[PDB]
């Protein structure tokens, strides 16, 4: 059985931890789960949900082992969406490649204070060549699709 | 103003004087602190020609600002041109 | 602190790395300690919108042979700050190598380092072949050249 | 746009340059300033075909992509001793030795 190491990334408070907790235990307030995605049973292992900033050679060596990345921003926060570029570029640096499995994730679509329009993110995702999924850690909406899509983008990257 | 560079097998090469001076050796044999042609007894014509091509290459693409191409060196001429370049100080 | 080091300006500057050389280019960033740090390779003819910072020092080498290259016709590249958000352009080009150094490159690529001493060349060219391009050697040279 | 040329007659080879827009007659003028022969007594050739004195260098095939400085285009040269015209002959350069086994 193949194992897919995923890293959840984003600005502070975008809901990285909430999404992963919602993914595993189906609950909203070690990250491993066996799942069947496109007929191939695999094991998802979330590597990090902490948004603190640390450019240590050890964390680089830790992020370098991750196979997929969920770039998460909150649509209630404009700067979380603007920083997506920086998180994406840091992934390119540690992976030492321009094409790395990635998925842009917009969290907190249940909140009524949207400041980042959906049209903006799909345009940004279309420029990045990666899928874009709107998610809600409170309502389970899109959580499964967002991680499985990243697993799909990891299988796509292995030629 | 031009200068003649004579190879080992008698091939004559008229090249612009400013282009020939790119090599420290030729520069020293013509313009010392105080001379129209120089004979190279151990450089065959198929090497001295490539050296002159390097001269015009060096002169033209030095002042270039946007993009410089590679200077190609065929494998069969590589050693004979390496000896010359080391000898000519260019 | 060394002189060939980046500055912690923390002011981002979008830059375009443009490989106009026939080589696969290795972008080298000199960190705040002057230590050469490697960055993803640029195939020949490639351009990437890069995210750097003001005052950060860069140089570029052939990813395979570490041959020296030029960026905007200088050995080193420091991005200014983006005026009105427009990117700064980095134009990586080949140098006008010496005919000797270019000859060294061509034979290094054709002969494995073990067979260097199996050629009809002078002994002086043996050590010149073995003196492969090294980033640390060039940094010591470019530091001593900044004695202005 | 410049073009870089190797004017060759017998065992003599001239490395000079000119613009794509320049004509063959202007090239013949530069050969007169070097070899001291009147352009009327000059005949310039691309490979084997004679070049028209009125046609520009680019019109003859000497583009910047074919007459590069690191790989110039070759132009033949033949003189005219009074009313006697010589035959175009360019003595070829030497040959390199077979590449050593250490490089194969
Ligand atoms: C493709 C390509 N082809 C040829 S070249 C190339 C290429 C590829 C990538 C790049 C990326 N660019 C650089 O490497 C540039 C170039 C040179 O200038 C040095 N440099 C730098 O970044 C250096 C630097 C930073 C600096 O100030 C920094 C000032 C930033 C100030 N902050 C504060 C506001 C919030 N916020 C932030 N808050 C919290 C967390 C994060 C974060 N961010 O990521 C990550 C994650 C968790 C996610 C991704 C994977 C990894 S791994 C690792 N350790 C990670 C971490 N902690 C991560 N969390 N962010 C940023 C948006 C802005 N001064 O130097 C670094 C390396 C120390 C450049 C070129
Ligand atoms: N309404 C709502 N709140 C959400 C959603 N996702 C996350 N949140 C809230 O956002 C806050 C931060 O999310 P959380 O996952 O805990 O943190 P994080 O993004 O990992 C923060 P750090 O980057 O510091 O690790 C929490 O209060 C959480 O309840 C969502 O879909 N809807
Ligand atoms: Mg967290």
């Amino acid at each position: 059985m193949t194992e897919y190491k995923l890293v959840v990334v984003g600005a502070r408070g975008v809901g990285k931890s909430a999404l992963t907790i919602q993914l595993i235990q189906n609950h909203f307030v070690s990250y491993r789960k066996q799942v069947v995605i496109d007929g191939e049973t695999c094991l998802l292992d979330i590597l990090d949900t902490a948004g603190q900033e640390e450019y240590s050679a050890m964390r680089d060596q830790y992020m370098r082992t991750g196979e997929g990345f969920l770039c998460v921003f909150a649509i209630n926060n404009t700067k979380s969406f603007e920083d997506i570029h920086h998180y994406r570029e840091q992934i390119k640096r540690v992976k030492d490649s321009e094409d790395v499995p990635m998925v842009l994730v917009g969290n907190k679509c249940d909140l009524p204070s949207r400041t980042v329009d959906t049209k903006q993110a799909q345009d940004l995702a279309r420029s990045y060549g990666i899928p874009f999924i709107e998610t809600s850690a409170k309502t389970r909406q899109g959580v499964d699709d967002a991680f499985y899509t990243l697993v799909r983008e990891i299988r796509k990257h292995k030629e | 103003m031009y200068v003649k560079l004579i190879s080992s097998d008698g091939h004559e090469f008229i090249v612009k004087r400013e282009h020939a001076l790119t090599s420290g050796t030729i520069k020293a044999m013509l313009s010392g602190p105080g001379t129209n042609e120089v004979n190279f007894r151990e450089i065959p014509s198929h090497v001295l020609s490539k050296v002159c091509m390097y001269f015009t290459y060096k002169v033209r693409y030095t002042n270039s600002s946007t993009e410089i191409p590679e200077f190609p060196i065929a494998p069969e001429i590589a050693l004979e041109l390496l000896m010359a370049a080391n000898f000519l100080d260019c | 602190r060394p002189v060939l080091r980046s500055v912690n300006s923390r002011e981002p500057s979008q830059v375009i790395f443009c490989n106009r050389s026939p080589r696969v280019v290795l972008p080298v960033w000199l960190n705040f300690d002057g230590e050469p740090q490697p960055y993803p390779t640029l195939p020949p003819g490639t351009g990437r919108r890069i995210h750097s910072y003001r005052g950060h020092l860069w140089l570029f080498r052939d990813a395979g042979t570490h041959d020296g290259l030029l960026v905007n016709q200088t050995e080193l590249f420091v991005p200014s700050l983006n005026v009105d958000g427009q990117p700064i352009f980095a134009n990586i080009t080949l140098p006008v190598y010496t005919l000797k150094e270019r000859c060294l490159q061509v034979v290094r690529s054709l002969v494995k380092p073990e067979n260097y001493r199996r050629l009809d060349i002078v002994r002086s060219l043996y050590e010149d072949l073995e003196d492969h391009p090294n980033v640390q050697k060039d940094l010591e040279r470019l530091t001593q050249e900044r004695i202005a | 746009m410049d073009v870089f040329l190797m004017i060759r007659r017998h065992k003599t080879t001239i490395f000079t340059d000119a613009k794509e827009s320049s004509t063959v007659f202007e090239l013949k003028r530069i050969v007169e300033g070097i070899l001291k022969r009147p352009p009327d007594e000059q005949r310039l050739y691309k490979d084997d075909q004679l070049l028209d004195d009125g046609k520009t260098l680019g019109e003859c095939g000497f583009t910047s992509q074919t007459a590069r400085p690191q790989a110039p285009a070759t132009v033949g040269l033949a003189f005219r001793a009074d009313d006697t015209f010589e035959a175009l002959c360019i003595e070829p350069f030497s040959s390199p030795p077979e590449l050593p086994d250490v490089m194969k």
